[PDB]
RNA sequence: GCGCGACCCCAGGUCAGGCGGGACUACCGCUGAGUUUAAGCAUAUAAAUAAGCGGAGGAGAAGAAACUUACAAGGAUUCCCCUAGUAACGGCGAGCGAACCGGGAGCAGCCCAGCUUGAGAAUCGGGCGGCUGUGCCGUCCGAAUUGUAGUCUGGAGAGGCG
RNA sequence: CGCCCCACGAGGCGCCGUCAACGAGUCGGGUUGUUUGGGAAUGCAGCCCAAAUCGGGCGGUAGACUCCGUCCAAGGCUAAA
RNA sequence: UCCCGUGAACCAUCGAGUCUUUGAACGCAAGUUGCGCCCGAGGCCAUCCGGCCGAGGGCACGCCUGCCUGGGCGUCACGC
């Protein structure tokens, strides 16, 4: 599943930006991707964090939605095409991406 | 005597074979301490026989007594299935897949859906 | 009541009546008659007890009882024992001097089962 | 001693059927190593200790 | 168990009961006791044996009329929980609480409840035969919303 | 809603309605045997919230311990040792009476599981537990989504082995940050971990 | 001269069941030394070890913060690397010694008790019978109102509306 | 790949403002022993003290106050590495 | 006859069987094949249509759910 980006702690490391657990349940909202489906549709959510800057929120934001252009998903069925799942010729030509299909 | 037609017997005729089985093994015991020679090694070939008959009347009872107690009765401990004693404490697969209303639901709704990506 | 003590009440048991057999196949005889009667013994000293005496010495299972060697001396070789001893030689099995009543004969044993 | 435990009898009748030299036939029986009897037992040398 | 169970009883008595515990030993009488519950057997609640004669008939009403006939069936409330919500929304009418309730703290409090929200309350003698009116073992509380219109006087 | 009064009825152990009520018990516990089968819960909703049910299995015992501290079993009172262990009598156990309890009730109870135990009454003497067992083998239990965790057989002699609730605080579980980070995943384990002289291939 | 209901507790070769023991690599819990080092030794070290007593599985334990951080903050558990032979601790002597940050391996969250069927125990078990047989159904007995089931678990949630 | 078509019940999303219950001889404190790197005391344990609901635990120096950051214990399960 | 096959084998392998005395070891013991109690296929004679020899099989302990038989003014009601 995705990952945010997040920033680092400790003076040290704070100037470096880095994968993070899971998006806060406002960027999940924000996104139009609902708490409880997020991990159904391999995005992790993380209840613990919290947000604390617009920077922060419109970037996992920007990453959520980067993600959902870029998502495909089956139909829970053969033939029944409901909200949210993706057309045949679309489904026809998905792989298996391999590696880090977003660096941060 | 061969299984085939031990098999392929009544009760009663397999009960008489076992009894002049044992009193053929009677004979050749007897001249074991006085004479020799040819009936000396026949004695293995009875005894052979005679685990034989045994073995066939203990397998036919016992798949007739399946055949009477299988009736989806209470088991016997002699028939009940004998695996080890930490599986017959398992619990079973109706019993492991119990599960909770509040799960059932979460994945009658919102199960593992199937996605890739680059669309 | 009567006395300073208290003794526990009688209570009523029922016997056993199981909803499945705990054994079902019926036990088959081990120490069957030809398991209980081995092999008579047949030396020389032995032979003398047979026209002497008037027994026959046999080697039995070493798990053997007299009541059970005069019952299997009876079923095979339809005699009776008048008397059994038993003592456990040395060796390791158990020898058995079964007399005969003297309505039979062991001479004619002795030939009817071959010792002598 | 002459008043004897039906254990002790039972277990000295084995110990006296594990005294005798191997049989003259094993010797030849194919690709053999054994060759004497080395766990004979004398009255005399060895007790049982028991 | 015995020598135990009598000692118990004495040394109850011996020791100095606080008033919470000792509002009880102070039961309702048997004349007003027996008037009581009479009315309490006849608003009995379901036999089993009567439970599946209401669910198995009413299978035809739903089957061809497809339209439901029943009025609101009228009986006594009951059980600690039940009645602590009844009480405490104030809907219950009348209360019963057992004197011998073990252990005790299961009721120790429902007098000065009942008695601070200003609900009538009495304290019969009797688990065991409050269990007899819901048909259960025990009972332990027993409450009155509302009854029928032909004993409103009585009651 | 009964619970909550008799919770806060409980919480208040130096009123005089829990002195008497208390006292009286600690007589009649006091005469009875130390591990006795109890039909019912004395604080049933103290046992709600530790996982007990008015269902078929769950059985109630309560266990009588005594108080005080461990002195040590030598032959007198005589250490070989040096003066730093050749002390006896103001030594501590390292498992609380609760945990003691449980483990009383395990080895009496062989073929019942330990789910909780919790305090009941105490005195100068003994502390009284009340613990709740599971028969994992009745079908009640053995169909009971929430409770079949204690059937699969990595649960057996839970508090021998110090798995409960009152086994994890002596094991020092309740915690989480440092203050606590040696007692993950278990003291030992710890030691272990640190002590491991890594020598790396290529090192 | 009674019939009773409950409570506690008996005895049952009662119906059906579950427990003990064994092996030691690794895992969990209690208990617990000393030789040695300290150029003596008495705290310290040896060592929160060896021995002792128990408990399991194929891994066990831990685990979804009553956490760390002071950052622009992070976000369950576990292991490897560095942190670090460092902060600390110690007759501040011999010695001892982790953690947060970061990099990797792998990644998953969940469910109860409570206020909340009361027009109605909707829950569970056992016996018996039928079948489609790890179960499901019909009927009887029983458990349970000192609360089984259902909703809910703080990220919420209960309601009303769409 | 085929026959069976999923609803007025549950969930999601949005609006609301009224509710909004969260675990007790438990935490916490003293003292004692052990343990620790944990130092006016890291854990654990005994004993005694003994809770709270504009409330509780932490922010590695004991203390009072003002503000701040942080989390919500005392019940349970959980693969992989 | 085990030979152009119901088929050798100190063969491989595993599902159908047997598995003496013991042992956690379980009737009570144990330098004891010591000493008990209960059921019982079968058969003899009839002191009855009962008793004797039985082949086999049972009898531990703590416990869980249920049932039967009970005890206690422990709490009660209803009564003589
Ligand atoms: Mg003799
Ligand atoms: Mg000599
Ligand atoms: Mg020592
Ligand atoms: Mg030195
Ligand atoms: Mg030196
Ligand atoms: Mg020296
Ligand atoms: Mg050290
Ligand atoms: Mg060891
Ligand atoms: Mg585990
Ligand atoms: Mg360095
Ligand atoms: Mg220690
Ligand atoms: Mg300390
Ligand atoms: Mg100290
Ligand atoms: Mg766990």
């Amino acid at each position: 599943p995705l990952r945010p980006i997040v920033q680092c702690q400790t003076r040290k490391y704070n100037m470096k930006a880095r994968a993070g657990r899971g998006f806060t349940l406002e960027e999940l909202k924000s996104a139009g991707i609902p708490k409880k489906l997020a991990p159904t549709i391999g995005i992790s959510v993380d209840h613990r964090r919290k947000n604390r800057s617009l920077e922060g929120m419109q970037s996992n934001i920007q990453r959520l939605k980067t993600y959902k252009a870029k998502l495909v998903i089956f139909p829970r069925r053969a033939r029944k095409v409901k909200a949210g799942d993706s057309t045949p010729e679309e489904l026809a030509n998905a792989t298996q991406v391999q590696g880090d299909y977003m660096p941060i | 005597v061969k299984a085939g037609e031990l098999w392929n017997k009544s009760k009663d005729d397999l009960t008489k074979q076992l009894a002049e089985l044992k009193t053929e093994l009677g004979q050749l015991r007897i001249q074991k301490v006085a004479s020799s020679g040819s009936k000396l090694n026949r004695i293995h070939d009875i005894r052979k026989s005679i685990a034989r008959v045994l073995t066939v009347i203990n397998a036919k009872q016992r798949a007739q007594l399946r055949l009477f107690y299988k009736n989806k009765k209470y088991a016997p401990l002699d028939l009940r299935a004998k695996q080890t004693r930490a599986i017959r404490r398992r619990l079973s697969p109706d019993e492991k897949s119990r599960v909770l209303e509040k799960t059932k639901k979460r994945t009658v709704h919102f199960p593992q859906r199937k996605f890739a990506i680059k669309a | 009541r009567t006395s300073v003590t208290f003794h526990r009440p009688k209570t009523l048991s029922k016997a056993r009546d199981p909803k499945y057999p705990r054994i079902s196949t019926p036990g088959r005889n081990k120490l069957d008659q030809y398991q209980i009667l081995k092999y008579p013994l047949t030396t020389e000293s032995a032979m003398k007890k047979i026209e002497d005496n008037n027994t026959l010495v046999f080697i039995v299972d070493l798990k053997a009882d007299k009541k059970k060697i005069k019952a299997a001396v009876k079923k095979m070789y339809d005699i009776q024992a008048k008397k059994v001893n038993t003592l456990i030689r040395p060796d390791g099995k158990k020898k058995a001097y079964v007399k005969l009543t003297p309505d039979y004969d062991a001479l004619d044993v002795a030939n009817k089962i071959g010792i002598i | 001693p002459s008043h004897k435990t039906f254990r002790i009898k039972q277990k000295l009748a084995k110990k006296q059927r594990q005294n005798r030299p191997i049989p003259y036939w094993i010797r030849m029986r194919t690709d053999n190593t054994i060759r004497y009897n080395a766990k004979r037992r004398h009255w005399r040398r060895t007790k049982l200790g028991f | 168990v015995v020598r135990i169970q009598r000692q118990r009883r004495i040394l109850k008595q011996r020791l100095k009961v606080p008033p919470a515990l000792h509002q009880f030993t102070r039961t309702l009488d048997k004349n007003l006791a027996t008037n009581l519950f009479k009315m309490l057997l006849k608003y009995r609640p379901e036999d089993k044996a009567a439970k599946k004669e209401r669910l198995l008939k009413r299978a035809q009403a739903e089957a061809e009329g497809k339209t439901v006939e029943a009025k609101k069936p009228i009986v006594v409330k009951y059980g600690l929980n039940h009645v602590t919500y009844l009480i405490e929304q104030s809907k219950a009418q009348l209360v019963v609480i057992a004197h011998d309730v073990d252990p005790i703290e299961l009721v120790v409090w429902l007098p000065a409840l009942c008695r601070k929200m200003e609900v009538p309350y009495c304290i019969v003698k009797g688990k065991s035969r409050l269990g007899s009116i819901v048909h259960k073992k025990t009972a332990s509380v027993l409450c009155l919303t509302t009854v029928k219109n032909e004993d409103k006087l009585e009651f | 809603g009964a619970y909550k009064f008799v919770s806060e009825l409980w919480r208040r152990k130096q009123s005089d309605v829990m002195r008497f009520v208390q006292r009286v018990r600690c007589w009649e516990y006091r005469q009875q045997p130390a591990i006795v089968r109890i039909t019912r819960p004395t604080r049933p909703d103290r046992a709600r919230r530790l996982g007990f049910k008015a269902k078929q299995g769950y059985v109630v015992y309560r266990i009588r311990v005594r108080r005080g501290g461990r002195k040590r079993p030598v032959p007198k009172g005589i250490v070989y040792g040096k003066p730093k262990h050749q002390g006896i009598t103001q030594l501590k156990f390292q498992r609380n009476k609760r945990s003691v309890a449980e483990e009383r009730a395990g080895r009496r109870l062989g073929g019942l599981r330990v789910l909780n135990s919790y305090w009941v009454n105490e005195d100068s003497t003994y502390k009284y537990f009340e613990v709740i067992l599971v028969d994992v083998a009745h079908s009640a239990v053995r169909n009971d989504p929430r409770i079949n965790w204690l059937c699969k057989p990595v649960h057996k002699h839970r508090e021998l082995r110090g798995l409960t609730s009152a086994g994890k605080k002596f094991r020092g579980l309740r915690g989480k940050g440092h203050r606590h980070h040696k007692n993950r995943p278990s003291r030992r384990a710890t030691w272990k971990r640190n002590q491991t002289v890594s020598l790396r291939r290529y090192r």
